[PDB]
RNA sequence: GGCAAAAUGACCCCGUAACUUCGGGAGAAGGGGUGCUCUCCUAUCUUUUGAUUAGGAAAGCGGCACAUACCAGGGGGUAGC
RNA sequence: UCCUUGUCGCAUAAGUAGCGACCUGCACGAAUGGUGUAACGACUGCCCCGCUGUCUCCGACAUGGACCCGGUGAAAUUGAA
RNA sequence: GAUGACUCCCAAGAGCUCUUAUCGACGGAGUCGUUUGGCACCUCGAUGUCGACUCAUCACAUCCUGGGGUUGAAGAAGGUCC
RNA sequence: GUUGGUGUUAAAGGGAGAACUGCGAGGAGCCAACCCUAGUACGAGAGGACUGGGUUGGGCCAACCUAUGGUGUACCGGUUGUUAUGCCAAUAGCAGCGCCGGGCAGCUAAGUUGGUAUGGAAGAACUGCUGCUUAGCGGGAAAUCCUUCUCUAUACAAGUUCUCGGAACAGGUUUUAGAACAGAACUUCGAUAGGCGGGAGGUGGAAGCACCGCGAGGUGUGAAGCCAUCUCGUACUAAACGA
């Protein structure tokens, strides 16, 4: 016992990530997303109230983090390119679930980026 | 976390020598803050000895070198610390003299017929258990 | 940073094709994404409303700089591209009207927080 | 902000001594992301109240954490066996007014600072070492392709035999940073734990990855 | 330029200070600081 | 003052402007190809036994990338001398 | 070519520059050569392309010194302070 | 301190009426030491010269912000002045 | 900027550890747009208020990396040339990470925060009213001085409180702190660092084995395999001390 400050802090940090990640998969739908991946989702943003129903394109890299957890995909929708990152457990992600799987050799898909 | 003050390469090449070294002989006497470093590689080269299987034999081939040193691990202790749970050497301060007041350390391991600082017995470590945070200890008085 | 110097794109139906910016009216460093410039003319069809060499503003839509909505989300696009609007050489009331008939290539909705609402509506689909 | 808490009209309470934990990322029901950071009170309590009548100045004592008696130097043993007061990591004073003045020996913790307004903290901040200007002021540097040795230093004092070499109070390389520095008038408070006595703030609160934060305003 | 003044004033502030406590080989011999190897028993 | 730094670079193939003292500009500019695997035919090769090494066909196979590291031209337009 | 940033045009968001032209040449001029010229220049000027910390606005990282301990151990200068 | 900038004095005349809102001809009054300068006192057994970068700092005889007077100040834009 | 000595009545030879107070010094004082009140006063409309509240931005400053970017030279994987381990297998050295694609913690800003205040006094022209011809007071400016933030008792009228007296140091393992010094943590009735186990976190399908194909190669065994960091267990190593 008796473990340095700063231990015990970092100790308090990742054990109310998971606090949190468990109150919010009681209640939430996400599948694995792993990169590769060809997801649908939609996302009522705060700024017009709209919600697109829809948005898809390659996911190509994710991080882990935690509550905090960012993906981006590739949605080349009628224009040049246009590169999303959401977080994960996010309040406005509900519909994420249309994938469609592929065979990847690198983790983190860059090499897409033009 | 120590440079030594080379490039990383010769940095690697040296203590590679040092570890190699350090386990043909049983003994060696070198600059504590460098000793302080060969610390780890020993350690994480008993570990090998312990495993042996060929994937991990075969990893310990790049780590050691010079001589079967290789083979003395893998052979006598494995055999001599098949219990020793971590901490598998011995790191004093011997300081004795050099013409530069660079420290000196005597670094050496542990159950051999001649220790320096007689040790403690290998015991088995205890399973792990749950952690928790109570923070109840007043520790008034 | 979108700033003096860039080459970026005409992307409304108006004259012009190229734009090089000059300018950026509340930026100190380049303006991101959702922000008036000024910048000059670089090429136009002969008959368009715009011609080689004159100075117009504009207001940007695409920029390879990425930006996060207030929602934590990023998006970033491609190339840098912007939609004319009349110069101030007309009064404060058309603050924020365009020039064009339809835009094309898609739009971040960030112009309406901006208050750009009048080329919004013309927006193909709002990113 | 006014009617809460624990007090008359108009007062100062007494400050509560926490520590940085770290920081993470929440959410509102207007569906909008805010940096968080979780400030650990660890059962800080009164150990000496300070007197205009005896000694001269109005101050509750208040200490934070826990220590061992391996741990403090004897001068200290003695101060908290006399009080009678259980041991804590580090010791710190406030000056609070006649009123809002505590009986020795009243635990403090986090349900005393009411949600939803602000605090200011005061966290010995994370010096860097001995730095030197460009970025200990943000001083620009001389171009990287013209000038020599001055790619990266300052300018000179104005100076001629006028202001004779009186070089007048300046900005110059210089030690490390580490200080306490507030951030005034902090933004409100969102959540408190009734149990395990946290609490999250809207962010930026100084000191280090731990040890070290102080808390008023309230 | 300077002189005996200046030059010692500069000098000692860098003096040297007797060693704290140091511990000998009971029957071992050796001197030393603490922390050390010099013996075993 | 694009000083420096960057970049281009190799081999093979495609194609190559003004100008002219008709020799040149010209590596003008501007592009593509470059890995390995087996097979076929071609040459060739006496280093014997028929295969081996290179070229060029055409089908795969892997990598973001195949002169993968080292080596290796920035180019164009126009004055003055 | 002082007046001189002459004038006009080209070009640029804007060009005391660059190029073309005007002759109002303080003070061009035909072997101290006049005008032009393909090729050529570690020659001066301008423009464009690609490339980039040169820059907005700098950041992290590698080694060597700078720092610190044990050695050895100079140097300009020096009215005295 | 001549020229210099500024202030102030007077007030022919302009300001449709009006000298003084705003100016203001002739002629004077002073303040400062910033352009042009005059003198050659310190330095020629040495006081490194323009411009730019960095770094600022002061004065206020004020460009904005800050207050008020006044206006040929309806409001708004101004003007001028403290 | 960082420190060591010293002075400071005192009681222990007088030596200290904290905790303040803060004589006084510094720092911070920005502005726009937009909406409302309000098409209101004014004006024939044209036009367009005064003021106070509210928002949205820029600059400036202080702080924080949880996210995003950049890096991340003792990590993971791909990969070329060559030399070695006889060869296959799997590795190593070297090419100033050999070159690529990734990359946590740390650091930074392109990111994020947070400030650009209130209250109080004195009081500028400027304004008023009394006066009683001498004078009286009140408004009265982003201005001055106090309140916030910082620094401070060598503040020589040298301040006050608690406590220690084998007390404070010193040394050793580190450090959220760091050029040495300093601060802070730990010093065996112990988590101070290493080590070992468990996760997290990064790379991204280990080898061997089995299959498919002549091969390049593919698939299964298999989120396999490893590990720079982070947490969590355990005193296995090194931090007691008999000067």
């Amino acid at each position: 016992k008796f473990k340095r400050l700063d231990k015990t802090a970092k100790h308090i940090m990742q054990i109310v990530d998971k606090e949190a990640v468990e109150e919010v998969r009681t209640l939430r739908e996400i599948p694995e997303i792993k990169p590769g991946y060809i997801v649908q989702l939609k996302v009522e943003v705060p700024e017009n109230k709209r919600r697109v129903s829809i948005v898809k394109g390659v996911v190509i890299a994710r991080r882990n983090a935690g509550l905090n957890s960012t993906f981006r995909i590739r949605r080349l929708v009628a224009g040049v390119g246009v590169e999303s990152m959401f977080p994960l457990y996010s309040p406005n992600l509900r519909v994420i679930k249309v994938v469609d799987k592929k065979k990847v050799r690198r983790a983190k898909l860059y090499y897409l980026r033009e | 976390f120590r440079k030594l003050g080379r490039p990383a390469g010769h940095r690697m090449s040296m203590l590679r020598t040092m570890v190699s070294q350090l386990v043909k002989h049983e003994r060696i006497e070198t600059t504590v803050t460098k000793a302080k470093e060969v610390r780890r590689l020993a350690d994480n080269m008993i570990q090998l000895g312990k495993e042996g299987s060929l994937s991990a034999a075969r990893r310990a081939a790049g780590f050691v070198r010079g001589d079967d040193v290789l083979h003395k691990i893998f052979t006598e202790l494995a055999h001599r610390y098949k219990d020793r749970a971590g901490g598998y050497t011995r790191l004093l301060r011997t300081r004795i003299r050099v013409g530069d007041a660079a420290p000196m350390a005597y670094i050496e391991f542990i159950d051999r017929e001649n220790e320096l600082r007689q040790s403690k017995p290998a015991t088995p470590q205890p399973p792990q258990r749950v952690p928790l945070d109570p923070w109840e200890r007043s520790r008034l008085t | 940073f979108i700033q003096m110097g860039t080459v970026l794109k005409v992307v409304d139906n108006s004259g012009a094709k190229k734009v090089m910016c000059i300018q950026a009216l509340k930026g100190k460093k380049g303006a991101r994404l959702g922000d008036t410039i000024v910048a000059s003319v670089k090429e136009a069809m002969p008959n368009g409303k715009v011609k080689k060499g004159a100075v117009v503003y504009g207001v940007v839509v695409r920029a390879a700089m990425q930006r996060g909505r207030v929602d934590g989300s990023e998006v970033r696009f491609d190339d840098n591209a912007v939609v004319l609007v009349d110069s101030k050489d007309k009064n404060t009331k058309t603050d924020r009207q365009p020039i064009g008939t339809r835009v094309f290539g898609p739009v971040p909705h960030e112009l309406r927080k901006k208050k750009h609402l009048k080329i919004l509506a013309l927006a193909q689909h709002v990113a | 902000e006014a009617k809460q808490g624990e007090m008359s009209s108009r007062s100062k309470r007494t400050g509560i001594i926490a520590v940085k934990c770290g920081m993470t990322a929440l959410w509102d029901k207007w569906g909008k992301r805010i940096p968080i950071s979780i400030l650990w009170v660890d059962d800080n309590i009164v150990s000496q109240v300070k007197t205009v009548e005896k000694e001269g100045i109005f101050a509750l004592q208040i200490g934070c954490g826990q220590k061992k008696p391996k741990h403090l130097s004897k001068a200290v043993v003695g101060h908290f066996r006399a009080q009678g007061v259980p041991l804590k990591r580090k010791l710190r004073e406030f000056p609070v007014t006649e009123d809002a003045l505590l009986p020795v020996g009243t635990s403090l913790g986090v349900r005393h600072f009411v949600p939803g307004q602000y605090v200011d903290v005061t966290g010995i901040t994370r010096g860097k070492g001995f730095q030197g200007c460009m970025k200990r002021h943000g001083f620009s540097g001389m171009p990287a392709s013209h000038g020599a040795s001055l790619s990266h230093r300052s300018g000179g004092s104005t100076g001629q035999r006028d202001a004779p070499g009186k070089v007048f109070k300046g900005r110059k390389m210089a030690g490390r940073m580490g200080a306490d520095q507030r951030t005034v008038k902090n933004v409100w408070v969102y959540k408190i734990d009734p149990a395990r006595n946290l609490m999250w703030v809207r962010g930026q609160v100084p000191g280090a990855e731990g040890n070290f934060v102080f808390i008023k305003d309230a | 330029k300077i002189s005996k003044h200046k030059r010692g004033i500069r000098n000692g502030p860098k003096a040297l200070k007797p060693v704290p406590v140091i511990i000998r080989c009971r029957s071992c011999g050796r001197v030393k600081l603490p922390h050390f190897f010099c013996c075993s028993g």
